[PDB]
């Protein structure tokens, strides 16, 4: 039989034993319709008949495909799959084109009956026990096993990608000129040969293989570029993704705005200025899969400038490992950032979005770390390398922030590109006290059950002002209290808070927020000249004129 | 070489199961000298390839090892550390000598390569598995599993411990007052000596070490060394929790005594016994921030009686070892960087400075790096073990960059804290 491929051993989960439900059930018309297949898997030495001596046993279904012509049979490994042990796990996920090296010529290999070909290990054969029944009447039922790798079991896969990796090493290692990708049921050669004896090696290759017991493509030989491989389109000069479809809808289903911005984010690999933001603020309700969600107008915008990129198509290249890596990055504007990757001007190896999700107030500088960040692990998957970075911010700029920053920050080798939205800090608070400035004592407070509350300030100049507040929170008051005497001010002023929190936003040096009350302080602070702001204890009586 | 005695058994704790952890992606480089590394240590038997029935995996990663301009594997067995060496720190324990810490000298020998010898038991080795991963998932990773003792399991010390105690006997022998402790594939020995005779007794445990058997390549400069001065050599007798200073200057301002106030205020947490009311009244309401104010003399008599209680060591601050250690990191900049090791909140049992050389040869990184590795060893000294940091720092960028730097074969636990407040210009 296949026995020449060596078995890989199997334990059961420990502290268990084999499935050993029962199949008297069902119908006849699919039974002698299953003996049919099941005779001839006996032939071909995949399946055994079993005896008497009372072994396990597993459920077994039969379905039909539509053409008729060809039966299905269905066995239900789920129990025997809960009682099989781990195993190593198989490749999660799949090579980007982007980090592949463009060849003279490729060819795509597929293996039919793929598991049947690989043989199980014998002492866990009996686990794999099945039953065909037949309707009463003294008549012991048909008890089979698995000699191979049963369709559906737990250990398949990676029994059978161990056994195709080692089946392929007698061969890689007589010719490294030729380079084999391995993916499932897929082997995807390539090289850089002569077309005639690329064509000869292929067919060794196919030899081999047929004398292992796999099989492989003969008439034809299948698969000429494209390859439409894994919601892609791979061209031997270029690679692009698998084209794209936008629905246009009346009413938009959560699930349908699940699939939309998955199209969407799928797309963001190579077409550029994509935008998830709002048609993803829209999916932040997490309830009611099911539910009819409106729209935006914000959101139909985007939706309409995707469509509008969308319309023109652009495609992507392979990688050459002589040529730089280069990322460029452009801040979209909505807290959205864009990015390319390429050694080459006109043409890009991918692209990519980063958005910060992640909490409410942020500034610029930080939101492009972190897309260089999130770049370098990427590029670091795909390639192997770190890109050379191209950043629109200035030396100095970034240079102040990292050495003002309280968490320790890293960029590999980058420069300056002029292109702007240029990424700059609006306003530098003091370092130390201005003299020859007014000096406002502020303070907020709010009653966290009536939720009205206050904000106001004192200065020492005799200066007091209280304004009331409805529909607010310690914090919002407290924010306004600095707010008050950031509009009540000159262009020097300094303000003294009781409060770590607002202290805590403001020399966060945030640019933006959903918060107008933040967004409005921000452009006081540009606005003024020097700002001072310090903090003391509160209640402990110094400077403060609180209120209850 | 050979099995001189069967294998030492190891037993899981019960109802646990192997460690299955991710491999980060690695450079190519780095990909290309664990292939070097791999190759070599699976024709010398040192490790095997697996089949898909083994589902465990621990991390991988490729270090400098030390300024040698050389490739090193670098295991991170932190996950099956606490599903076996937990119940390891008990079976096969190691005992943590008190002296240690009190030496005037401590140097830091590598050990490791003894471990080499040693083979594993079989039935433990499949949680030994690590995978050297392929760019771009193109193929599939490369396995292997030990079939000796590996480095960086803390089982591997405990199983060599009564091989360490019969080499070492002789030396501890002509040698009474030198202190020797294990902490994995490290050795560190202690001495009130003087630096020379200290590195002259060092080189004598060297050669001692070697003629019986076990490597150490320690080896430093050889004849005339070029540049940097030396090495690795602790003097742990200046570990101790620093004082807090207020700030002295020549006149006050009314923002100075704001600052001060608070910082007194901050500290009220950890010595209770602060008086802070003569301190805030000088500047009893709305005052501008740059008015200077002169101190009265009840003020004065306020700050000093602060001064020479915060110059004192705290009450009730002793080492739980039930409970886990913690080391908070905080940038103070220009290089410098502050850090607390403690148990429970407010209760420092060690607190110090970490400060390397600026001039555009450093980055932040780097220098987190070495104060973590540093603080990591001053633990091992003092405690036996080693700390759980909170890091000042983006995962994802620690995580990348970590390794680049990493010097130390063991790997300390750590997260990453988004938060700190005002506290930085507090604790310098
Ligand atoms: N189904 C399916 C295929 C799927 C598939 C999937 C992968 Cl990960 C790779 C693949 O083909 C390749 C195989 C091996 C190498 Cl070194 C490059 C390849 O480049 C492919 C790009 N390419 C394609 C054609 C050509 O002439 N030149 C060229 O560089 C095919």
């Amino acid at each position: 039989p296949i026995s020449p491929i060596e078995t890989v051993p199997v334990k059961l989960k420990p502290g268990m034993d084999g499935p050993k439900v029962k199949q008297w059930p069902l119908t006849e018309e699919k039974i002698k319709a299953l003996v049919e297949i099941c005779t001839e898997m006996e032939k071909e030495g995949k399946i055994s008949k079993i005896g008497p001596e009372n072994p396990y046993n597993t459920p077994v279904f039969a379905i039909k495909k539509k053409d008729s012509t060809k039966w299905r049979k269905l066995v239900d490994f789920r129990e025997l799959n809960k009682r099989t042990q781990d195993f190593w796990e198989v490749q999660l996920g799949i090579p980007h084109p982007a980090g592949l090296k463009k060849k003279k010529s490729v060819t795509v290999l597929d293996v039919g009956d793929a598991y049947f070909s690989v043989p199980l290990d014998e002492d866990f054969r009996k686990y794999t026990a099945f039953t065909i029944p037949s309707i009463n009447n003294e008549t012991p039922g048909i008890r089979y096993q698995y000699n191979v790798l049963p369709q559906g079991w737990k250990g398949s896969p990676a029994i059978f990608q161990s056994s195709m990796t080692k089946i392929l090493e007698p061969f890689a290692a007589q010719n490294p000129d030729i380079v084999i990708y391995q993916y499932m049921d897929d082997l995807y050669v390539g090289s850089d040969l002569e077309i005639g004896q690329h064509r000869t090696k292929i067919e060794e290759l196919r030899q081999h293989l047929l004398r292992w017991g796999l099989t492989t493509p003969d008439k034809k030989h299948q698969k000429e570029p494209p390859f439409l491989w894994m919601g892609y389109e791979l061209h031997p000069d270029k690679w692009t993704v698998q084209p794209i479809v936008l629905p246009e809808k009346d009413s938009w289903t959560v699930n349908d705005i699940q699939k939309l911005v998955g199209k969407l984010n799928w797309a963001s690999q190579i077409y550029p200025g994509i935008k998830v933001r709002q048609l993803s603020k829209l999916l932040r309700g997490t309830k009611a899969l099911t539910e009819v969600i409106p729209l935006t107008e914000e959101a139909e915008l985007e939706l309409a400038e995707n469509r509008e990129i969308l319309k023109e198509p652009v495609h992507g290249v392979y990688y050459d490992p002589s040529k730089d890596l280069i990322a460029e990055i452009q801040k979209q504007g909505q807290g959205q950032w864009t990015y390319q990757i390429y050694q080459e001007p006109f043409k890009n190896l991918k692209t990519g979005k980063y958005a910060r999700m992640r909490g409410a107030h942020t500034n610029d500088v930080k939101q492009l770390t972190e897309a260089v960040q999130k770049i370098t692990t990427e590029s670091i998957v795909i390639w192997g390398k770190t890109p050379k970075f191209k950043l629109p911010i200035q030396k100095e700029t970034w240079e102040t922030w990292w050495t003002e920053y309280w968490q320790a920050t890293w960029i590999p080798e980058w420069e300056f590109v002029n292109t702007p939205p240029l990424v700059k800090l609006w306003y530098q608070l003091e370092k130390e006290p201005i003299v020859g400035a007014e000096t406002f004592y502020v303070d907020g407070a709010a009653n966290r059950e009536t939720k009205l509350g206050k904000a106001g300030y004192v200065t020492n100049k005799g200066r007091q002002k209280v304004v009331p507040l409805t529909n607010t929170t310690n914090q919002k008051t407290e924010l306004q209290a600095i707010y008050l005497a950031l509009q009540d001010s000159g262009l020097e002023v300094n303000i003294v808070t009781d409060s770590q929190y607002a202290l805590g936003i403001i020399q966060a040096q945030p640019d933006k927020s959903e918060s107008e009350l933040v967004n409005q302080i921000i452009e006081q602070l540009i606005k003024k000249e020097k700002v001072y702001l310090a903090w003391v204890p509160a209640h402990k009586g110094i400077g403060g004129n609180e209120q209850v | 070489p050979i099995s001189p005695i069967e294998t030492v058994p190891v037993k899981l704790k019960p109802g646990m199961d192997g460690p299955k952890v991710k491999q980060w992606p690695l450079t190519e480089e780095k990909i290309k000298a664990l292939v070097e590394i791999c190759t070599e240590m699976e024709k010398e038997g040192k490790i095997s390839k697996i089949g898909p029935e083994n589902p465990y995996n621990t991390p991988v990663f490729a270090i400098k090892k030390k300024d040698s301009t050389k490739w090193r594997k670098l295991v991170d067995f932190r996950e099956l550390n606490k599903r076996t060496q937990d119940f390891w720190e008990v079976q096969l324990g190691i005992p943590h000598p008190a002296g240690l810490k009190k030496k005037k000298s401590v140097t830091v020998l590598d050990v490791g390569d003894a471990y080499f010898s040693v083979p594993l038991d079989e039935d433990f080795r499949k949680y030994t598995a690590f995978t050297i991963p392929s760019i771009n998932n193109e193929t599939p990773g490369i396995r292997y599993q030990y079939n000796v003792l590996p480095q960086g399991w803390k089982g591997s010390p405990a199983i060599f411990q009564s091989s360490m105690t019969k080499i070492l006997e002789p030396f501890k022998k002509q040698n009474p007052d030198i202190v020797i402790y294990q902490y994995m594939d490290d050795l560190y020995v202690g001495s009130d000596l003087e630096i020379g005779q200290h590195r002259t007794k060092i080189e004598e445990l060297r050669q001692h070490l070697l003629r019986w058997g076990l490597t150490t390549p320690d080896k430093k400069h050889q004849k005339e060394p070029p540049f940097l001065w030396m090495g690795y050599e602790l003097h742990p007798d200046k570990w101790t929790v620093q004082p807090i200073v207020l700030p002295e200057k020549d006149s006050w301002t009314v923002n100075d005594i704001q600052k001060l106030v608070g910082k007194l205020n901050w500290a009220s947490q950890i010595y209770p016994g602060i008086k802070v009311r003569q301190l805030s009244k000088l500047l009893r309401g709305t005052k501008a921030l740059t008015e200077v104010i002169p101190l009265t003399e009840e003020a004065e008599l306020e700050l000093a009686e602060n001064r020479e209680i915060l110059k004192e060591p705290v009450h009730g601050v002793y080492y739980d070892p039930s409970k886990d250690l913690i080391a908070e990191i905080q940038k103070q900049g220009q290089g410098q960087w502050t850090y607390q090791i403690y148990q429970e909140p407010f209760k420092n049992l060690k607190t110090g400075k970490y400060a390397r050389m600026r001039g555009a040869h450093t980055n932040d990184v780097k220098q987190l790096t070495e104060a973590v590795q540093k603080i990591t060893t001053e633990s091992i000294v003092i405690w036996g073990k080693t700390p759980k940091f909170k890091l000042p720092i983006q995962k994802e960028t620690w995580e990348t960059w970590w390794t680049e730097y990493w010097q130390a074969t063991w790997i300390p636990e750590w997260e990453f804290v988004n938060t700190p407040p005002l506290v930085k210009l507090w604790y310098q």
